[PDB]
C-alpha cells in the first residue's frame, strides 16, 4: 500500500492544570481504538468534564475542541481513588467516539463526533509547524502545571493537617501566591519551605 | 502513570 487513513492529529483529553493528555497518537491507523484511566484532581470529587482535543500542542487551550460531555454522579471521594476509564474509538468512517466511565458507580456517559471536524490540512500543516516550533516552549509549561498541580494538592493536602501554624499557614499564602505563577522553582522553592514549617506536625 | 481531570464548569 501507498496510501492509508490516519488520523491526522493527535487526539485526547485535557487534564488538570490545562494540559492535552492524549489516548492516540497522530498518524495513528484507523480505525484504531485507544483507553486510558483517569481519576479525579480533587477530594470529594463529585463529577468531571471529559473534553475531546484536537492537535500537537502542550496546552489544551492550544488544540482543536471537538466536544465535551459530563460524567456525574461519582462518589465523593479522595483524589486519585476514583477510576475513570476514559476510550476512544475511531472506526472506519472516521467516526469518532468518546467515552468516559466510573468504574464504582458504573456511571457512564458517551459523545459522538462527526468525521468531518476536527483540523483542516491548511490547519494541520501550521499545527505541527506551530508544535516543534515552541517545542521546548511547551516541555515547559508541561513541568510547570506538574508542579502546580503538586503544590495544589498540598495547598490542599496541608491545610488539614494543622505556632508553627501561624507560620505554615504562611507559606500557605506563599504557596498559593507561587503556584498562580509561571515560575516554576519558585512554586517548588516555595513548597520547600512548607516541607520545613510543617515538620513539627510531622514530629 | 495516570491522570487527574477538573470538575465541571
Amino acid at each position: 500500500v501507498l496510501l492509508l487513513d490516519v488520523t491526522p492529529l493527535s487526539l485526547g483529553i485535557e487534564t488538570m492544570g490545562g494540559v492535552m493528555t492524549t489516548l492516540i497518537a497522530k498518524n495513528t491507523t484507523i480505525p484504531t481504538k485507544h483507553s486510558q484511566v483517569f481519576s479525579t484532581a480533587e477530594d470529594n470529587q463529585s463529577a468531571v468534564t471529559i473534553h475531546v482535543l484536537q492537535g500537537e500542542r502542550k496546552r489544551a487551550a492550544d488544540n482543536k475542541s471537538l466536544g465535551q460531555f459530563n460524567l456525574d454522579g461519582i462518589n465523593p471521594a479522595p483524589r486519585g481513588m476514583p477510576q475513570i476509564e476514559v476510550t476512544f474509538d475511531i472506526d472506519a468512517d472516521g467516526i469518532l467516539h468518546v467515552s468516559a466511565k466510573d468504574k464504582n458507580s458504573g456511571k457512564e456517559q458517551k459523545i459522538t463526533i462527526k468525521a468531518s471536524s476536527g483540523l483542516n490540512e491548511d490547519e494541520i500543516q501550521k499545527m505541527v509547524r506551530d508544535a516543534e516550533a515552541n517545542a521546548e516552549a511547551d516541555r515547559k509549561f508541561e513541568e510547570l502545571v506538574q508542579t502546580r498541580n503538586q503544590g495544589d494538592h498540598l495547598l490542599h493536602s496541608t491545610r488539614k493537617q494543622v505556632d508553627d501554624k501561624t507560620a505554615i499557614e504562611s507559606a500557605l499564602t506563599a504557596l498559593e501566591t507561587a503556584l498562580k505563577g509561571e515560575d516554576k522553582a519558585a512554586i517548588e522553592a516555595k513548597m520547600q519551605e512548607l516541607a520545613q514549617v510543617s515538620q513539627k506536625l510531622m514530629e | 502513570k495516570l491522570y487527574a481531570l477538573p470538575r465541571p464548569t
